[PDB]
């Protein structure tokens, strides 16, 4: 699953047991009850430009 | 960086300078508040060790604005297998003395996992690479940090779509090709260290780091980059370890 179009996942992804798959972030971001979205914990978190953010 | 544009400032925010004695020596990327990701070559010729400076926050050379934030390299770790004076395992990881403080103007780039980087950020056609390097071939260095998109080449298609050199050296699995074979736009020698920075929804991703090529912007030839997504266990690693006494360190690849 994973292999494809990033098995959906917006960061990281884990494939497991045939047809199950995990999404997972990157610290400093938490994932959303879609599964797949991750959100920022953080005022500033990684690979992020405030200055764009903000604007 | 020729043929690029300044990076408006806090644009590139975990864009690095190193200095040794106040001098322009590379470019890093800052990968969380105390590690700094560059490339092993920078540091062929260093003498004094005690004398490395990382700056973050910079954009404008001449100016002192007050997001500039300063430490001294506490430890340059670098691969087993880099040979100095040579190009394969180019990538260096900088233990700053003390953390830097993230603001709107010093942020970290994302390390991203390998599978996610190999399988997804190595199929992104387009990233930036940047630095205060070379505006053009033997010409001055920037004083504002410059910016350059570049679009990333398969090696059998690199080999293929360049001009054949005597002793050039071989582009192995720990490397990349990028830009443009035109003469027109590439990253050079004063941008070495610097980062190659994908985009992959809505979030940046340390990709490459800037290593070598002909010349500088040299018709028939492109960019190469380490290819970081072979480091990032040996990165990681490496992150989770004590600090030890000296600067240079040499850790084993893998
Ligand atoms: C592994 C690194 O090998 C090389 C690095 C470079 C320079 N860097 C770049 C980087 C990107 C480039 C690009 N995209 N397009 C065109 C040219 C480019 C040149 C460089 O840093 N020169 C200076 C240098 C070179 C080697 C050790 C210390 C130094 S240094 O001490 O000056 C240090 C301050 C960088 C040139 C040739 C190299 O190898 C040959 C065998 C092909
Ligand atoms: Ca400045």
């Amino acid at each position: 699953i994973c292999v494809n179009e990033n098995g959906g996942c917006e960061q990281y992804c884990s494939d497991h047991t045939g047809t199950k798959r995990s999404c997972r972030c990157h610290e400093g971001y938490s994932l959303l009850a879609d599964g797949v979205s991750c959100t920022p914990t953080v005022e500033y978190p990684c690979g992020k430009i405030p200055i764009l953010e903000k604007r | 960086i020729v043929g690029g544009k300044v990076c408006p400032k806090g644009e590139c925010p975990w864009q690095v300078l190193l200095l040794v004695n106040g001098a322009q020596l590379c470019g890093g990327t800052l990968i969380n508040t105390i590690w700094v990701v560059s490339a092993a070559h920078c540091f062929d010729k260093i003498k004094n060790w005690r004398n490395l400076i990382a700056v973050l926050g910079e954009h404008d050379l001449s100016e002192h604005d007050g997001d500039e934030q300063s430490r001294r390299v506490a430890q340059v770790i670098i691969p087993s297998t880099y040979v100095p004076g040579t190009t394969n395992h180019d990538i260096a990881l900088l233990r700053l003395h003390q953390p830097v403080v993230l603001t709107d103007h010093v942020v970290p780039l994302c390390l991203p996992e390998r599978t996610f980087s190999e399988r997804t950020l190595a199929f992104v056609r387009f990233s930036l690479v940047s630095g205060w390097g070379q505006l053009l071939d033997r010409g001055a260095t920037a004083l504002e940090l410059m910016v350059l998109n570049v679009p990333r080449l398969m090696t059998q298609d690199c080999l293929q779509q360049s001009r054949k050199v005597g002793d050039s050296p071989n582009i192995t699995e720990y490397m990349f090709c990028a830009g443009y074979s035109d003469g027109s736009k590439d990253s050079c020698k004063g941008d070495s260290g610097g980062p190659h920075a994908t985009h992959y929804r809505g979030t940046w991703y340390l990709t490459g780091i800037v290593s070598w090529g002909q010349g500088c912007a040299t018709v028939g030839h492109f960019g190469v980059y380490t290819r970081v997504s072979q480091y990032i266990e040996w990165l990681q690693k490496l992150m989770r370890s004590e600090p030890r006494p000296g600067v240079l360190l040499r850790a084993p690849f893998p």
